[PDB]
């Protein structure tokens, strides 16, 4: 019979368990055996205090190393303001010991636990690519709760460095199988930002996880958009309580808070998933996400059941997270086909967008060609366009099956007149479904002003198979 | 360039 951890704070950790459903699932994963025994993940953050009382037991040497300082130690540089906090919050939500007596459990508190410090000091895009590339035959899971300003005017993502880390991992890592990126999809929802204007979350290569609070709700720091993948708790108003952690100074601290506490909860139920079958490729573990998060009880006004039905939100992808069925499915797990991927070029001249643009085209998905997809994965729509004031722009994609996906909501603070230079607008929504059929892109001003500009590139970039579909939900 |  499995006993739950006895660390002090375990009974304030509301989302890993409970008599109420509001949680995680994750005494579910536990009671199967799966605790991250075996399992490496690393925090991509400011350092990791690898001395403290509830991280020193799993912590790993080969998971870490200093990129601002050029050293192996990750060990967070203490200041007065304890700003270089993050990364050792964010370490103890994944790994921090159980049954020790000291603050609470990570999600899987038998894991091996790194951090590699690179967030203290001018975040390059060498130094990214110094840490999304780290001993990655060793870690087998990345976390990273950071990303470009979420002021809600950004439009960026990895440069050559970065995409070349990404690549690198998801091909040669964790031997051939895919590095495992997880992103925290952004606290900008106060500047009504867009996660898809973020090209770390927006990536096919990341699972970008976006934060429900306690009673359900879209938190105040919450940002929409089409690439995000999933979800897990985390803070809210002052009434719902917050996420339990390993602090700085060897402290613990029951008041984690935004998109930083979320992603770091999801790697810790990918290795618990990862322990319960370690042949999973970096698509298959998106595949399990995508099938086993549950919407229910998440409130949101944009729910949507796609093709295949599912249901789908731009505040949470496909819901909550639930460790027990990840472990669950994982387990008999049949590997995906090789990823196929089919590039349609749209247009045949550029068209002005005037007050509003609508452009269909029906396409075959690469009938009769060894990269045919009937079974999508992920959809960009790569859009070259000029606009006077991008932030006025509202961009949805509908597929063949109906689906339609928010690719860029309206930003008011976006005043650049430096329009999209062939961004990739990801979406998540239309997993499973078939791609072949008319897709129909809608641009639209939002504003009464008399904006203006061209539309000059639309690739539909489709990904995923031709077998193995499941009968729709 | 990049923030927490
Ligand atoms: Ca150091
Ligand atoms: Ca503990
Ligand atoms: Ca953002
Ligand atoms: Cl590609
Ligand atoms: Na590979
Ligand atoms: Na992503
Ligand atoms: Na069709």
């Amino acid at each position: 019979v499995y006993q739950e951890p006895t660390d002090p704070k375990f009974p304030q950790q509301w989302y890993l368990s409970g008599v109420t459903q509001r949680d995680l699932n994750v005494k579910a994963a536990w009671a199967q055996g799966y605790t991250g025994h075996g399992i490496v993940v690393s925090i991509l953050d400011d350092g990791i205090e690898k001395n403290h009382p509830d991280l020193a037991g799993n912590y790993d040497p080969g998971a870490s190393f200093d990129v601002n300082d050029q050293d192996p130690d990750p060990q967070p540089r203490y200041t007065q303001m304890n700003d270089n906090r993050h990364g050792t919050r964010c370490a103890g939500e994944v790994a921090a010991v159980a049954n020790n007596g000291v603050c609470g459990v990570g999600v899987a508190y038998n894991a091996r636990i790194g951090g590699v410090r690179m967030l203290d000091g001018e975040v390059t895009d060498a130094v990214e690519a110094r840490s999304l590339g780290l001993n990655p035959n060793h870690i087998h899971i990345y976390s990273a709760s950071w990303g470009p300003e979420d002021d809600g005017k950004t439009v960026d993502g990895p440069a050559r460095l970065a995409e070349e880390a990404f690549f690198r991992g998801v091909s040669q890592g964790r031997g051939g199988l895919g590095s495992i990126f997880v992103w925290a999809s952004g606290n900008g929802g106060r500047e009504h930002d867009s996660c898809n204007c973020d090209g770390y979350t927006n990536s096919i290569y990341t699972l970008s996880i976006s934060s429900a609070t306690q009673f359900g709700n879209v938190p105040w720091y919450s940002e929409a958009c089409s690439s995000t993948l999933a979800t897990t708790y985390s803070s809210g108003n002052q009434n719902e309580k917050q996420i339990v952690t390993t602090d700085l100074r060897q402290k613990c601290t029951e008041s984690h808070t935004g998109t930083s506490a979320s992603a770091p909860l999801a790697a810790g139920i990918i290795a618990l998933t990862l322990e319960a079958n370690k042949n999973l490729t970096w698509r298959d573990m998106q595949h399990l996400v995508v099938q086993t998060s549950k919407p229910a009880h998440l409130n949101a006004n944009d729910w949507a059941t796609n093709g295949v039905g599912r249901k789908v939100s731009h505040s949470y992808g496909y819901g909550l997270l639930d460790a027990g069925a990840m472990v669950a499915l994982a387990q008999n797990w049949t590997t995906v086909a090789p990823q196929r991927k089919c590039i349609i070029d749209i247009l045949t001249e550029p068209k002005d967008i005037g007050k509003r643009l609508e452009v269909r085209k029906t396409v075959t998905a690469c009938l009769g060609e060894p990269n045919h997809i009937t079974r999508l994965e992920h959809a960009q729509a790569r859009l070259t366009l000029s606009y006077n004031r991008r932030g006025d722009l509202a961009i949805h994609l509908v597929s063949p099956m109906g689906t339609r996906s928010t690719l860029l909501a309206a930003r008011p603070h976006d005043y650049s007149a430096d329009g999209f230079n062939d961004w990739a607008f990801m979406t998540t929504h239309s997993w499973d479904e078939d791609p072949s059929g008319e897709w129909v892109l809608e641009i639209e001003n939002t504003s009464e002003a008399n904006n203006y500009g061209t539309l000059t590139k639309f690739t539909l970039v489709l990904y995923g198979t031709a077998s193995g579909s499941l009968v729709p939900r | 360039r990049r923030k927490k």
